[PDB]
């Protein structure tokens, strides 16, 4: 997930 | 006065421009591609905003990530409504300085009903004489206003967190608790809109190749993965009022 990599 | 209020004001995001070419003619794809870009830009600011929130690190990571991806439409809509209210006294939708919708743009976006619904919200800020402090607090709470019905990983810290945030909006309020009715009522009214906006974007997504509307990569993920969970009823807002 792009959002998840981003969020972390 | 609260640390709480201090914090919310400290961490409240600045201006976010859409990047819109106001030299080109109003057109579904130009308009909606700019809105989507702004969504994305506004979202990076929502993530950073949320992480600096009191108690927010409390929650499990996946809980943090979930709550954000469920509530982002609501928050953005709420603050867009404030933005409009404070800059153009609700006469137009102030998405960003470079993206203000007049009625013509409302119609060109093919989102008119929804925009009118949003323009109404905006006017409510006026008619109810909402304070900057109530706005911040209400907005805070909107991050904790939509959960999947299977509950979260740490549903308990969440509930704790959500309960305290209510206590704080109550504190900056505290005949009078009629204000509470009103604020909770206004808050409740964001969801219908966000839902209307969720179906809208999701379809837009589905048919985006065939209308040359541009979805940023992360926006398409979220809309295709998390949004349908809402739309299918798997994820539900919490209303104050049945
Ligand atoms: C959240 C945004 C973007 C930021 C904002 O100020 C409110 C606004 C409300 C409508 C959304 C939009 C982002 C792009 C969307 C999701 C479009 O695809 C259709 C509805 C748009």
């Amino acid at each position: 997930y792009i959002f998840d990599l981003f969020y972390k | 006065q609260p640390i709480f209020l201090n914090v919310l004001e400290a961490i409240e995001p600045g201006v976010v421009c859409a990047g819109h070419d106001n030299n080109q003619p109003d057109s579904f794809a130009a308009l909606l591609s700019s809105l989507n870009e702004l969504g994305e830009r506004q979202l990076v600011h929502v993530v950073k905003w949320a992480k600096a929130l009191p108690g927010f690190r409390n929650l499990h990571v996946d809980d943090q990530m979930a709550v954000i991806q469920y509530s982002w439409m609501g928050l953005m809509v709420f603050a867009m409504g404030w933005r409009s209210f404070t800059n153009v006294n609700s006469a137009m939708l102030y998405f960003a300085p470079d993206l203000v919708f007049n009625e013509y743009r409302m119609h060109k976006s093919r989102m008119y009903s929804q925009c009118v619904r949003m323009r109404h919200l905006s006017q409510e800020f006026g008619w109810l004489q909402i304070t900057p402090q109530e706005f911040l607090c209400m907005k805070a709470l909107l991050l904790f206003s939509i959960i999947p019905v299977d509950g979260l990983k740490n549903q308990k810290f969440f509930d704790e967190l959500r309960m305290n945030y209510i206590k704080e909006l109550d504190r900056i309020i505290a005949s009078c608790s009629r204000r509470f009715y009103q604020l909770t009522k206004l808050l409740d009214s964001v969801q219908p809109i966000a839902r209307e906006l969720h179906q809208f974007t999701f379809d837009l997504l589905i048919k985006s190749h065939m209308v040359s509307v541009d979805f940023p990569e992360m926006m398409a993920e979220i809309i295709s993965v998390q949004v349908p969970k809402i739309l299918s009823g798997k994820v539900k807002p919490i209303y104050f009022h049945t």
